[PDB]
RNA sequence: AGAAGACGGUCGAACUUGACUAUCUAGAGGAAGUAAAAGUCGUAACAAGGUUUCCGUAGGUGAACCUGCGGAAGGAUCAUUA
RNA sequence: GGUGACCACGGGUGACGGGGAAUCAGGGUUCGAUUCCGGAGAGGGAGCCUGAGAAACGGCUACCACAUCCAAGGAAGGCAGCAGGCGCGCAAAUUACCCACUCCCGACCCGGGGAGGUAGUGACGAAAAAUAACAAUACAGGACUCUUUCGAGGCCCUGUAAUUGGAAUGAGUCCACUUUAAAUCCUUUAACGAGGAUCCAUUGGAGGGCAAGUCUGGUGCCAGCAGCCGCGGUAAUUCCAGCUCCAAUAGCGUAUAUUAAAGUUGCUGCAGUUAAAAAGCUCGUAGUUGGAUCUUGGGAGCGGGCGUCCCCGCCCUCUCGGCGGGGCCCGAAGCGUUUACUUUGAAAAAAUUAGAGUGUUCAAAGCAGGCCCGAGCCGCCUGGAUACCGCAGCUAGGAAUAAUGGAAUAGGACCGCGGUUCUAUUUUGUUGGUUUUCGGAACUGAGGCCAUGAUUAAGAGGGACGGCCGGGGGCAUUCGUAUUGCGCCGCUAGAGGUGAAAUUCUUGGACCGGCGCAAGACGGACCAGAGCGAAAGCAUUUGCCAAGAAUGUUUUCAUUAAUCAAGAACGAAAGUCGGAGGUUCGAAGACGAUCAGAUACCGUCGUAGUUCCGACCAUAAACGAUGCCGACCGGCGAUGCGGCGGCGUUAUUCCCAUGACCCGCCGGGCAGCUUCCGGGAAACCAAAGUCUUUGGGUUCCGGGGGGAGUAUGGUUGCAAAGCUGAAACUUAAAGGAAUUGACGG
């Protein structure tokens, strides 16, 4: 279920057994990887690159037809973010709720969701630690958040 | 549900230990309160110097009367009620003698219809009751 | 969330084989759910059963052929040595004559007659009946 | 060769004092808990127990108890109609 | 700096540790002062001499506590050694003999040993085992037999009383022998030694549990019995006796500690809706637990028979292979991870345990013993095994499960080629000059090669995106009638309130009707076994602010997860503090009634409060009296949200959508009906099921009822109080679910 919420929703996308490139498919291996690179020049998150592929371009994973993943892709020519996207988002959330936390103090409930952001923050910061993703003193701090992100 | 790991066997036995103390016959022989609280301090029996001869009333299904005796034990001065268990060995007992009392029978519990009352007297005057009663050997006249 | 898939593969078979089906559907498949289905049916226990090929972790469907009893696993896979077999053996399986506990060893996954017919022990697994 | 003896040093008993810590125990008076008296006063609980009962909280009253606010049914309703 | 929730530090121990003992399905629970090993101490401390070895005490010095002699000037002490006394106690032996054995010490075949051996006391406890056997008469009994009940005897076993009725024996006296250092005891063996063979078996019971009397006489809720139920108040199956039966037996009863029983501590293996019990709710660190995936398949005669069984053999590399140059070979080096795991081997004191052998006269024991002797047997054969020894450590095989790593900015592997600095030896043998790329090691540049190197994307989770959805939250705003009060106007004597009244308001116009005004509450009906929220909880309109579940997804990340001590956020109502406001209702209080009384229920007032803001408090029957995550296990009709399909009706329009219906499907919710899923003590529960066929992961928590959520300590709070939390003592039940009856203002 949810980690943070009662809620045991089985909504997921579910790839195809056909692991082949579909047939017509005329993009080859290179010209989705400077698509890309043009749409994260633009400034997209790899979540939002591999959605307008696959609505407008027609590839259903870039991986099939690349053979390498988005993050992958971005990394090797060296303009992925340096936070992680989930990371980042997570971030801005609090930021958000932080925001309206202080102009609106009677809101329980925001500070009830606030900790739970933040606490999903650590968790989630504690994983990218171990991986080395993030420096191991990277720490999240509730004033300076604000200009880290955003 | 209780824990399954293959490493939980300190948890296991620090539970184990915890609730060792909520049943009563644990707790009362590892406390110590119980130890300091019983007037024979963890002996089988007990010598003492009758003090006087009572009488108990039984209790309310029962009527009749209890031939105890009040002594004072000579280790430690406690004073305890001891019952006298015949028909006329009250008789056989006198003032200031030392009585061998013993437990009733269930650890420090009352007994029966007597209320209070958790000792015997086994001897008197350092001759059996038993065998007084028998007429075995008679008083030190 | 699920921890051991052995476990809940067996009380599928079980809760379907008390309730008489005669096909069975476990869904996350492994390499001992495998060995284990596989000596069930040496030992004639259950029929056939085919492993359903996803990319993912594959499902498995197995025919029930009725006689089983239990098939319960030892969660906790304790080591099992030579010496303390018998203790086990007596303790969960329902006779001397019959019912079987398999057990993972360094010869691969197999029943107790045959762990201990070539001398090893191992860490215990489950058991059928 | 050398004994007694003496300065200093070092281990350091023991005594005096103080502190801390353990049990045991006296105590005017005060306030409880148990057991037996068909003792006195009422009747709070059990039936709709004659004001449904019970919980939390607060005040009040000889005593059980009463009352306010919110809650529970372990209620005396599994139900009341376009 | 070092050690700590993997429990440091501190405290307690009625703690010397261990080998081991008791109990005995398995797992365990207690116990080890005590003969073997180790330690410690010698009244309490401290300090030393000698010696190889002592912080020695049957050595010394000092102090403290006890204590002995003295001519009072001094002197001498250490039985937790053997005995033996006092004291303490419920509790524990002779001021005996000997170095004969085992060993120890010494200058030593010769001495000494309260070590130790022997004897004495010894119902701690353990082994064996007397208190009688037999025969013939009477009287029953037997499948008895002979005629087919009647009567006897060609048979068998019990029983009661008898000049029976003569056989066997020890326990006792007691000769000698033997034993022994000397004895004793035992074994031998003389003479005595059994008819109540009076040479006399006891201890507890006879209502049930639990084997045994519904006997007789006493007592009469008294005495007393009774572990628990209970007996006894005048006809006692239970007390006191007699008689008779029962149990064990030279032993039986009682008290207490402990084990089993106890699946009433539950690892195996308990429970937690109603019996005792799940925290109000969520987050969360330690702790515990974690999806799937990386070598399979093929070989040889052997071979559990290619007898397609399969002993099984499997069809890591490089270095002298030691039988500077042989194929006749097998030795040196590393592991192309590190562990957990399993098997093997080593070493693991004895005693104890299990257990091999052994007729101790049998057994407990012990480690002994057995063969022949025709007498030369001028002596032969043995044993003194074996197993177990937890955890930790060592060793060699296996590699299934489990953990952990290798190449992602390549700072990657491997083949070489450059270019770089030192250096054991060289022999360009007289030394010296030495060439030594010589042999390998120093750093670095340019290549080839690698199929060059990233498992998949969980009916795990996180995040993004899409259209929605919702009494979810905060702020602002709007509206509603009602209530109370006030201002006018009207007509009137009542109005209010109750079971009935009364307190109370009223010719000043009370109540009532009309038009207005003001304030503060509260958001009816719609409103549902409907929704949302972590719970507490949330319902007038509109706007703003962030948040969220579910659904859709061929998006992204890739195990990031589950539950969680400590800690943290939120928590109805009441209550507290400060400031506003105070319509209604209303603790306290006042009064009127009722009543036997009425500190109440009913009525009239009415303070705090009830409302808002800020700060506390942290409790509720905070309830589903019901932990969370995950899987599986029936049917049916609905409902809410999202999505996907479809005959049709409807809204508009000229068509599709799009809304409102209609019929289905999928997922996630709130529930309901039903069922012999199954469970349960049942009520009941599709979970409270998948539990003796007991083990998915993980929290909290109960152990008969009271005392008691009390006392005390700690801690939080302004207070009220919250959290943590005993014991003494008392009690045989308290409880749960259902049945029958009785009863119900
Ligand atoms: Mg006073
Ligand atoms: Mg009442
Ligand atoms: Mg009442
Ligand atoms: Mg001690
Ligand atoms: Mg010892
Ligand atoms: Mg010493
Ligand atoms: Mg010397
Ligand atoms: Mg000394
Ligand atoms: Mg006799
Ligand atoms: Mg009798
Ligand atoms: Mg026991
Ligand atoms: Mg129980
Ligand atoms: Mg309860
Ligand atoms: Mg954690
Ligand atoms: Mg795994
Ligand atoms: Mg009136
Ligand atoms: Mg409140
Ligand atoms: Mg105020
Ligand atoms: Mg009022
Ligand atoms: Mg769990
Ligand atoms: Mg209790």
């Amino acid at each position: 279920g949810r980690m943070h919420a009662p809620g045991k929703g089985l909504s997921q996308s579910a790839l195809p057994y056909r692991r082949s490139v579909p047939t017509w498919l005329k993009l080859t291996s290179d010209d989705v990887k400077e698509q890309i690179y043009k749409l994260a020049k633009k400034g997209l998150t790899p979540s939002q690159i591999g959605v307008i592929l696959r609505d407008s371009h027609g590839v259903a994973q870039v991986r099939f037809v690349t053979g390498n993943k988005i993050l992958r892709i971005l990394k090797s020519k060296g303009l992925a973010p340096d936070l992680p996207e989930d990371l980042y988002h997570l971030i801005k959330k609090a930021v958000a709720v932080r925001k309206h936390l202080e102009r609106n103090r009677k809101d329980k409930d925001a500070k009830f969701r606030l900790i739970l952001i933040e606490s999903r923050i650590h968790r989630l910061a504690r994983y990218y630690k171990t991986k080395r993703v993030l420096p191991p003193n990277w720490k999240y701090e509730s004033s300076t958040a604000s200009a880290l992100v955003a | 549900g209780k824990c399954r790991g293959l490493r939980t066997a300190r948890k296991l036995r620090s539970h184990r230990r915890d609730q060792k103390w909520h049943d009563k016959q644990y707790k009362k022989a590892h406390l110590g309160t119980a130890l300091k609280a019983n007037p024979f301090g963890g002996a089988s029996h007990a010598k003492g110097i009758v003090l006087e001869k009572v009488g108990v009333e039984a209790k309310q299904p029962n009527s009749a009367i209890r031939k105890c005796v009040r002594v004072q034990l000579i280790k430690n001065g406690k004073k305890i009620t001891a019952f006298v268990p015949n028909d006329g060995c009250l008789n056989f007992i006198e003032e200031n003698d030392e009585v061998l009392v013993a437990g009733f029978g269930r650890k420090g519990h009352a007994v029966g219809d007597i209320p209070g009352v958790r000792f015997k007297v086994v001897k008197v005057a350092n001759v059996s009751l038993l065998a007084l009663y028998k007429g075995k050997k008679e008083r030190p006249r | 969330v699920r921890m051991n898939v052995l476990a809940d593969a067996l009380k599928s078979i079980n809760n379907a084989e008390k309730r008489g089906k005669r096909q069975v559907l476990i869904r996350p498949c492994s390499k001992v759910i495998v060995r284990f289905l596989t000596v069930m049916m040496k030992h004639g226990y259950i029929g056939e059963f085919e492993i359903i090929d996803d990319h993912r972790a594959g499902k498995i469907v197995v025919n029930l052929t009725g006689r089983l009893n239990k098939c319960g696993v030892i969660s906790p896979r304790f080591d099992v040595q030579l010496k303390d077999l018998e203790k086990w053996q007596n303790n969960l399986l329902p006779s001397r004559q019959f019912g079987f506990i398999v057990l993972t060893t360094s010869a691969g996954i197999m029943d107790h007659e045959e762990a201990r017919r070539k001398h090893t022990g191992g860490k215990i697994l489950g058991f059928f009946f």
